[PDB]
């Protein structure tokens, strides 16, 4: 159950990590009209 | 209750709670005075 | 019998959705 | 230039209210309807029919009035004011239902002039009549509600009665007596609702939201010309968007409003068709196969079995008084009753 | 033919209908349906 | 014609609060006059609230929100919660409605005749949205008084009197706290917790100390930060992060708020420390563990041995064992058995509840604490019939933390969505399309076909 | 069910005999002149114009 | 570029199929794994103890159920609030006797159905759009927050969470009534406006666009082939449709601003659902329906029975009936 | 001074509401800016010395 | 009694019409 529990906390981390840094890396630029 | 100084006030203060919101119903007389522009 | 019939129609459900996101008419702009 | 020429000019001249036709029937019904739902809910009881207070003048709200129906013991009667029941005497008519019938008829004959008006006021314009067609699903609710229902049943005090909590207890009757929920009419009924407030939501957003800039302010409702000929929002931005959030999108606009009409339409019309059902006791109550099991098995349980439970204690809770004419006499050790409530 | 002007028509209507409509919320204290 | 018409400022009346937002002398007119209208509400409301108040009866079935704030700070209170002496819940009252006037003043001044831009008045107060480094100080200046704020409340808890008590020896009372929680351990221990059954973040403090230390930490905190935007300005990474308009701001506090006004309908839900059930009312848990306290004592009276009671289900009647073993009460209440209250926890030795104590140490005063707080559980209906669905009238009675959550939950989920509007819209305004799609450039006409 | 039904029959069918004219869709060059108010004292016949 | 910034360009891309986004990282595999367990465990899942009396409730098609009994059962009574994942269980025979798929299954997909709100904004974004879709999205996603979510917590269990089943959300309806008087309370009131309002203008809506089809096709052909994707010009005389409408009611009675309408469409089941949404979440705090039970009394203060009451009668039935195993003391408190 | 308390609390009370009304038409009437510029301020004035005796005597009465 | 409540609020509720219509009357800025 241990290992179970070592691997979600490693995956859920691991998204949210990507959800966290993918926002950083200058979202509001990523759009059609105007590049800030 | 009040301090009995305070007594025949009881009537004004039983009213004032509700005054916040004239302030929004008299936002709309006032706009219907300028006519919505 | 019975529970093969509602997940043989469920499982028939999910293959339409797929068919119909990735095989339906594509929509063009004419 | 006859007389009947004449009278079509005039019942179809262009003025604030239309009248046509169609008003020769509708405004007399409609008001009737109307006006005798607001003087029985204001002025007029229940005690003698249901053993109930009904009025404002008895001192309910509007929640708890209602115009109710008439005792059990009246049948289907029409209940005519100048019938055998009433014998002309309006005071007495009020005392057994008369306003029930009154406005349950007049509203029936209102539908009627309304639907017609519709087919009037559009062949006039010019337009199909799909608005009409549309409302072809309110008149067969209602028609199958409050009359086919009671008329199956022992009498109209069976219908739904005409007030806010009236029709609540309706809806509970419904369900522990006929098991309602159940019943796969009224869940198609259920989609078609529920999904025709979901379109609307979402046709409503899509359009607001893919808006092309068709004037310089903040306030997007002044760049719409009625005139105008070309679309307000862009059908292209709106089907890629939902391709891609939803997987699939509608391209077709004629497609997509007539989608509209016939999602809400046919919904209310599967209900319908239930109602009737119901009108003779031909219900979705019950799962053999479950209930042989069960009897068998008291170990087997599901929620199924839980809700019956449920509709069991509604209808022994709530039998003597809903139906004070039956004199059910239930003694306390009847009652079913779960530990200590 | 004209010449009250709208919006003070619209407030005394307004305060009428506050009126008519707080006095049966009070009834739904007093009297009839009170419970007492 | 100064903006104040749909055409000039490109607004219409019902978003005319949006004419605005680059006129920061009405602005701050319209933020003053508001602030004049919070405080003006707690001084009405307080001066309603005192007299309409009846000191024989508990506060919880007088429907006051306001006094028992002032209570739980240990103004006018005495040992379990008994009122003692009005006049400072006259005083807040008063002082409030007085200041209100000022406020009030203040806003008409700003919004009528004032400078309507205050940026040619003075450079230290007008200011640009789009200027990150005044932005940050006005922050700044705003953290440093709510640090000032929380350090107020542990002025009142360790100088000026202490704070009510319920977990006070002897039944609770005001008390001055002397030793605050400085470890850290505790008191981000708590930010730490799950927000779940039996741990409940920061919703489980139960001691004063800990209240008190840690807003010694959030007072020092907001002073450092304010510190810190004052002299710094924003880095890189967060300048590209985020969009730096009005209406973003805006929406960045609604979120905030948002966020607040759910934690604080859990806290008056949950928790008996600083909402104290003397003043409030049970708890919802609160009041099923004392209606099955309440059988137990009867039941025992009679002659009921209550820990061999095998109830209906296998369960045992009166007590049974979570799920982790503790001894709790049985029945439907077995949910709540994670409630702790200082007339439960007598009764509760290393496994749970003690079955001798039981037998044993029951005192009149926690029978009685039973019986009034089952009777005044947290079910009522709008009209204020106390009970369940089902009860007839007669008790008039709606428990103010059913009031206080409500009321702040519906808040919540509305600024909520204000907060996903505005954000929204500032994303779509600085990009350029909140007004609509631009018809000679229609991105989608340039994007290859899905299929 | 059926007489139900059917109901729905006749008016789909009572509809489609007396606007066959504008069954698959109204006049492409319909006059705002009659749908708009006031304009014909009798409406949906120009004869009576203004 | 670099690795990182091609990762993210691929998120971001509006040119995949289904639109990804970061909001989609989190979405994607949360609802997958909500999906999956939800779909094995309507299946095959054992009975579970709902109400925490050992008294198993069969949920799955396996022991027992079809499509319209079968549900996935909520989590033990006895488990309260507290956090029940696959790992604090001794086995997954425990997690299944105790309810835990129903846990793992709302969390992931209350948190997928948010992201899904997020990433109705996202592409909004990066299409050049209006962004407020997703606050009409926020009206049913409330709406499962209530029923999951806040409701639990206010009773203090999860138990008392809506079983995710079709009987099962009947059972949940009748004993929120017994409890609460919904039907009764005026959010739950104005919810019914919202979706019979939603559902009739939805109708007529589409019967007005459809009865003002401009002429494009012959009578053999769909009057649906009128219209091409991506056409110009509109396909319906809306001067036409207030003609007609505003006939039939009175001129100003109808719009004639399609903006305007559209946004009446919008807004009315929105707001509609946003109040039945709380209507729910305040009830779960246990502040419920108008109670009028014995309002009415005579002179001598007999009880004279409104409607109210008759709707009680039928809310006792409920409460006594419900869980009727559960209760040991005489108010059902939560 | 039981009599004097309420004195001043109702003078306090009237000099409230005439300045409640006052005190926005003042101040958006710009053909009186300077009529009554002097006027705020005495009432100003006066409102605030009220408050204190109000303040004051409460002590001597309550 | 309640006259003195409803006369306190009747006061006090036509005292935000009145400056409306004093500042119309004396054609200020609105
Ligand atoms: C679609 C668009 C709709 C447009 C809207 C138009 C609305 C128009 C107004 C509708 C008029 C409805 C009046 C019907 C009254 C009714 O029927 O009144 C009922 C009477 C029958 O009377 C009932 O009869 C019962 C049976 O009695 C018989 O049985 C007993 C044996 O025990 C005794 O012998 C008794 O004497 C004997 O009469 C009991 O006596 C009841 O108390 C008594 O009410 O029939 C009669 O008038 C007529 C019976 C002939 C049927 C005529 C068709 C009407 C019913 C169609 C729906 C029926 C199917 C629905 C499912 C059922
Ligand atoms: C950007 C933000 C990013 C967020 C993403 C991560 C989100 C994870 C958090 C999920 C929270 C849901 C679970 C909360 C369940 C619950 O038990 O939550 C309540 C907990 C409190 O827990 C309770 O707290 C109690 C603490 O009191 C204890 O201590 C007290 C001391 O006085 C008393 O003694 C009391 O008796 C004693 O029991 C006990 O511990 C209970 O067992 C325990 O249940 O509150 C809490 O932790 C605080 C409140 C949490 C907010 C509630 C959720 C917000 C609602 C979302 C609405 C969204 C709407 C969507 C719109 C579309
Ligand atoms: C009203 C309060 C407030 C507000 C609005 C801001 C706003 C801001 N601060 Mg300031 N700050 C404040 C209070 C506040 N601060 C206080 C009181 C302190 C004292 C500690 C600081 C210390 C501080 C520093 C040191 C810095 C800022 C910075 C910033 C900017 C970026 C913030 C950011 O990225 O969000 C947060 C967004 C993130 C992406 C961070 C990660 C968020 C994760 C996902 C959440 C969990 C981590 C969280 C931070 C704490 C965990 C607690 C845990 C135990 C539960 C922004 C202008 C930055 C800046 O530009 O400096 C000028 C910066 O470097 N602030
Ligand atoms: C559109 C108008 C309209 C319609 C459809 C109805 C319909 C109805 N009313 Mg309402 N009513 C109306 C207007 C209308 N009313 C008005 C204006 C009032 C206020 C004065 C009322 C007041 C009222 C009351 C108080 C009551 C009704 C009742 C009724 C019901 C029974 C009627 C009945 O038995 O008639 C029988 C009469 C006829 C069918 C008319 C006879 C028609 C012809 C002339 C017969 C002869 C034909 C001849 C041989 C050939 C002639 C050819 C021609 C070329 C000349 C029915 C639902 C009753 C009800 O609802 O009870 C529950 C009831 O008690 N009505
Ligand atoms: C908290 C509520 C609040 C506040 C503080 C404001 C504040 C403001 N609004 Mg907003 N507004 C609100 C609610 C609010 N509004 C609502 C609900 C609506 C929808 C109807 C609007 C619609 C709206 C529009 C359409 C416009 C504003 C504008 C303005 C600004 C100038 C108003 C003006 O010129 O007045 C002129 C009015 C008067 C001179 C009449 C009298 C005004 C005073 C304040 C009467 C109050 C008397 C009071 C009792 C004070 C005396 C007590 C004292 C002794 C202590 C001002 C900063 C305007 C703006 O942006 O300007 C560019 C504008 O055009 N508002
Ligand atoms: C967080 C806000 C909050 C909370 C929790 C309460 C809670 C309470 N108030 Mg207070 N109150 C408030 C704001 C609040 N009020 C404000 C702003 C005012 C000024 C109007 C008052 C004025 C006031 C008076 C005058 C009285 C109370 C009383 C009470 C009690 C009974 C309430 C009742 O019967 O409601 C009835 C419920 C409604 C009318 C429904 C309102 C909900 C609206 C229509 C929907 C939400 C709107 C928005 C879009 C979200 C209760 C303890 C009473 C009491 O017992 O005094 C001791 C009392 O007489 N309050
Ligand atoms: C957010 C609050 C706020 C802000 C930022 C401003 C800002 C401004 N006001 Mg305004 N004003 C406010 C509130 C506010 N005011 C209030 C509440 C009133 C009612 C009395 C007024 C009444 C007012 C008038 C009548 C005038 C201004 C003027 C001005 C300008 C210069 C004032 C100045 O330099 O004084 C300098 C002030 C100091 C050096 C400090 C003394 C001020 C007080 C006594 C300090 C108190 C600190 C206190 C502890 C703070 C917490 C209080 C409480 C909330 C706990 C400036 C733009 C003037 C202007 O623009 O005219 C053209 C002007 O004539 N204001
Ligand atoms: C039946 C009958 C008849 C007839 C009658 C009539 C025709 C009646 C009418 C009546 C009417 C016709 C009535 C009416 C009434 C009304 C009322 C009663 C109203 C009320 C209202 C209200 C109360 C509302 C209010 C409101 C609200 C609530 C909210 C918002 C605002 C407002 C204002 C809207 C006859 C003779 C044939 C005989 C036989 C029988
Ligand atoms: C801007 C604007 C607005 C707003 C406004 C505001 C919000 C204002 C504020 C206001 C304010 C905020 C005010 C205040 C006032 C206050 C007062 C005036 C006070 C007084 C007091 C007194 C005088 C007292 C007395 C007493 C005592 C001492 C004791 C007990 C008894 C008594 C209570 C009697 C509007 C929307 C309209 C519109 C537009 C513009
Ligand atoms: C007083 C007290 C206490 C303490 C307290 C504390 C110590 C607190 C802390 C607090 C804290 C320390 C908090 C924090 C906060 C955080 C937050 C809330 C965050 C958020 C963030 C955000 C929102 C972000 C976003 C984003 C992303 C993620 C990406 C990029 C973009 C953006 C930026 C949008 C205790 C409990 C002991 C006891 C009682 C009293
Ligand atoms: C604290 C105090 C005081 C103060 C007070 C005040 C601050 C007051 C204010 C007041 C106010 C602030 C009021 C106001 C009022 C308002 C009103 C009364 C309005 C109403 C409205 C309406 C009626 C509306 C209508 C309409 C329109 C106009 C348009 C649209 C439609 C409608 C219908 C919505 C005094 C001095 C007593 C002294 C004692 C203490
Ligand atoms: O789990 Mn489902 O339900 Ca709400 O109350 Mn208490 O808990 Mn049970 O009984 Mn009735
Ligand atoms: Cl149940
Ligand atoms: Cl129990
Ligand atoms: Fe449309």
């Amino acid at each position: 159950m241990e290992t179970l529990k070592i691997t979600v906390y490693i995956v859920v981390t691991f998204f949210v990590l990507l959800f966290v840094f993918g926002f950083l890396s200058g979202d509001p630029a990523r759009n059609p009209k105007r590049k800030d | 209750k009040l301090p009995e100084a305070y007594a025949i006030f009881d009537p004004l203060v039983d009213v004032l709670p509700v005054i916040p919101v004239l302030f929004l119903a008299l936002a709309f007389v006032w706009q219907a005075a300028v006519g919505f522009r | 019998m019975e529970t093969i019939t509602y997940v043989f129609i469920f499982a028939c459900i999910i293959a339409l959705f797929f068919f119909a996101i990735f095989f339906r008419e594509p929509p063009r702009i004419t | 230039r006859g007389w009947f020429d004449i009278l079509d000019d005039w019942l179809k001249r262009d003025r604030f209210v239309f009248v046509g036709w169609s008003g020769i029937l509708l405004f007399p019904c409609a008001y009737l309807a109307l006006g005798g739902w607001l003087t029985g809910t204001t002025f007029v009881t229940s005690w003698y029919t249901h053993g109930l207070a009904s009025s404002y003048l008895e001192g309910c709200n509007f929640l708890t009035v209602a115009v109710s129906t008439p005792a059990n013991s009246m049948g289907h009667s029409l209940l005519l004011l100048w019938g055998p029941e009433a014998q002309g005497d309006f005071t007495r008519w009020c005392q057994l239902g008369g306003l029930w019938t009154f406005i349950a008829l007049h509203g029936a004959f209102g539908l009627i002039g309304f639907m017609l008006r519709q087919f009037e006021i559009a062949r006039l314009v010019g337009v199909r009549p799909y608005n009409a067609i549309a409302f072809s699903a309110p008149i067969a609710v209602f028609v199958s509600v409050f009359l086919i229902y009671p008329l199956g049943q022992s009498s109209w005090f069976f219908a739904p009665s005409f007030g806010v909590a009236a029709i609540f207890r309706f809806l509970l009757f419904f369900q522990g007596f006929h098991n309602w929920t159940l019943n796969p009419f009224h869940m198609m009924g259920v989609a078609g609702v529920l999904g025709g407030a979901l379109l609307c939501a979402i046709h409503g957003a899509t359009v607001e939201n893919t808006l092309f800039q068709d004037g310089e302010g903040a306030s997007t409702f002044r760049a719409f010309n009625p005139t105008q000929a070309e679309e307000t929002y862009s059908m292209v931005t709106a089907n890629r968007f939902w391709s891609q959030i939803f997987g699939i999108a509608f391209s077709n606009k004629r497609w997509l409003h007539f989608f509209m009409l016939f999602v809400p339409v046919t919904g209310l019309w599967m209900s319908a068709i239930g109602v009737v059902g119901l009108a003779l006791n031909l219900r979705s109550y019950d799962f053999i196969s479950q209930e042989i099991r069960a009897a068998e098995d008291p170990e087997f349980e599901t929620f199924y079995t839980k809700n019956l439970l449920l509709n069991e204690g509604i209808r022994a809770w709530m039998a003597p008084q809903d139906q004070p004419h039956e004199n059910f006499v239930f003694p306390e050790e009847v009652l079913p009753r779960g530990n200590a409530l | 033919g004209g010449r009250i002007p709208l919006w003070i028509v619209a407030t005394v209507a307004g305060m009428g209908v506050i009126v008519i409509v707080g006095l049966f919320f009070y009834g739904a204290y007093a009297g009839l349906g009170s419970s007492l | 014609a100064t903006n104040r018409d749909q055409e000039s400022s490109g607004f219409a009346w019902w978003a005319g609060n949006a004419r605005l937002i680059n006129l920061s002398g009405k602005l701050l007119g319209a933020h003053v006059a508001h602030a004049g209208l919070i405080v003006f509400w707690a001084g009405a409301m307080t001066l309603f609230e005192l007299a309409h108040f009846i000191p024989e009866k508990p506060m919880y079935e007088q429907g006051l929100i306001l006094i028992p704030h002032i209570a739980t700070l240990g103004w006018g209170v005495g040992p379990g919660g008994e009122v003692v002496d009005t006049f400072p819940f006259f005083v807040v009252g008063v002082v409030h409605l007085i200041s209100s006037a000022v406020l009030g003043f203040g806003g008409v001044y700003h919004a009528i005749r004032g400078p309507e831009t205050l940026e040619e008045y003075s450079s230290f107060f007008g200011y640009d949205w789009k200027d990150k480094n005044k932005m940050t100080t006005i922050l700044g200046f705003h953290l440093i008084v709510l640090g000032i704020g929380a350090l107020l409340l542990v002025a009142k808890a360790m100088f000026f009197g202490g704070l009510y008590d319920t977990w006070a020896p002897g039944g609770g009372d005001v008390r001055v706290i002397t030793n605050p929680t400085l470890d850290p351990r505790v008191i981000f221990g708590y930010l730490l917790k799950s927000p779940f059954g039996g741990e409940g973040w920061i919703v489980s403090v139960n001691n004063l100390e800990d209240v008190v230390g840690g807003h010694i930490w959030i007072g020092l905190i907001c002073i450092a930060g304010g510190i810190w935007h004052i002299l710094t300005t924003p880095f890189g990474w967060a300048r590209r992060a985020f969009i730096w308009s009005g209406e973003a701001y805006l929406s960045y506090s609604l979120g905030a708020l948002s966020m607040m006004g759910f934690i604080a309908t859990c806290f008056v839900w949950f928790n008996n420390t600083v909402y104290p059930s003397e003043f409030y009312g049970p708890t919802g848990p609160e009041a099923s563990q004392a209606q099955a306290m309440t059988f137990l004592i009867r039941d025992q009276k009679l002659g009921a041995n209550v820990g061999s009671a095998q109830g209906p289900t296998g369960l045992g009647k009166y007590l049974m064992r979570s799920p982790t073993g503790e001894i709790i009460f049985g029945g439907e209440t077995m949910r709540f058995w994670d409630f702790r209250g200082p007339w439960l926890e007598p009764l509760r030795g290393p496994n749970g509840l003690d079955l001798n104590k039981i037998k044993n140490d029951i005192q009149p005063w926690q029978e009685r604490r039973a019986a009034e707080y089952m009777t005044h559980a947290p079910l009522g209906s709008l009209n204020s019939v106390g009970g369940v669905a089902t009860e007839i009238n007669s008790v008039n009675f709606v428990s103010p933390r059913s009031w206080l959550a409500t009321s702040h939950f519906v808040l919540a989920f509305f600024f909520l969505v204000g907060h996903l509007w505005h954000a929204g819209r500032a994303r779509a305004a600085a990009a350029g399309f909140e007004k609509g799609i631009d018809r000679e450039s229609e991105p989608v006409l340039s994007m290859p076909s899905l299929d | 069910v059926f007489a139900l039904l059917f109901f729905f029959g006749h008016i789909w069918h009572g509809a489609r005999t007396l606007f066959r004219d504008v069954f698959s869709g109204i006049d492409p060059e319909l006059s705002p002149e009659q749908v708009e108010w006031g304009f014909y004292q009798k409406v949906g016949d120009v004869t009576t114009r203004r | 570029a670099n690795l990182w910034e091609r990762f993210c360009n691929w998120v971001t891309s509006t040119d995949n199929r289904l639109y990804v986004g970061w909001f989609g990282v989190i979405m994607i595999p949360t609802l997958l794994a909500a999906t999956i367990c939800f779909v094995i465990a309507f299946i095959a899942a054992p009975p579970v103890d709902i109400d925490g009396i050992r008294e198993p409730v069969s949920g799955s098609l396996l022991y027992g159920n079809n499509i319209i009994t079968g549900a996935v059962v909520p989590s033990s009574n006895a488990i309260g609030l507290h956090f029940y994942p696959i790992w604090e269980a001794a086995s997954l025979d425990e997690w299944l006797y105790n309810g835990g798929p129903y846990q793992l299954i709302i969390f992931h997909f209350l948190l997928g159905a948010s992201c899904y709100m997020g990433r109705q904004w996202e592409l909004s974004y990066r299409l050049g759009m209006r962004p407020w879709i997703c606050v009409a999205y926020s009206a049913p996603l409330a709406s499962a927050f209530a029923v999951f979510l806040i409701y639990p917590i206010g009773q203090g269990s999860f138990s008392d969470g809506m079983p995710l089943g079709i009987s099962g959300t009947f059972n949940f309806m009748i004993v929120f009534q017994a409890e609460h008087n919904i039907l009764m309370h005026p959010f739950h009131q104005l919810g019914v406006a919202g979706v019979f309002g939603g559902a009739l203008f939805c109708a007529m809506h589409g019967s007005l666009v459809t009865s003002s089809l401009i002429r494009e096709t012959t009578e053999t052909e769909s009057a649906n082939y009128g219209y091409k994707f991506g056409q110009e010009e509109e396909t319906y005389n809306i001067v036409a449709a207030h003609g007609y409408f505003g006939r039939l009611i009175f001129q100003y009675a109808s719009f004639n601003n399609s903006r305007s309408l559209h946004f009446f469409l919008a807004a009315w089941p929105v707001v509609g659902v946003w109040f039945t949404a709380l209507g729910i979440s305040t009830m779960a705090f246990n502040l419920n329906g108008f109670n009028f039970n014995h309002s009415v009394i005579d002179a001598k203060g007999n009880v004279i029975n409104t409607w109210a009451d008759i709707i009680n009668r039928a809310n006792l039935g409920m409460e006594v009936m419900h869980e009727r195993n559960a209760h040991n003391f005489p108010l059902d408190l939560a | 001074m039981t009599i004097l308390f309420q004195l001043a609390l109702a003078a306090l009370v009237i000099l409230s509401f005439v300045m409640v009304i006052g005190v926005p038409v003042a101040y958006a009437s710009p053909q009186d800016w300077d009529r009554s510029k002097q006027l705020i301020f005495l009432g100003s004035g006066l409102w605030i010395a009220l408050v204190l005796v109000v303040g004051v005597l409460n002590f001597f009465v309550v | 009694e309640v006259i003195a409540q409803l006369t306190m609020i009747a006061m006090i509720g036509i005292a935000g019409p009145m400056i409306i219509f004093l500042l119309a009357v004396r054609r200020g800025n609105l």
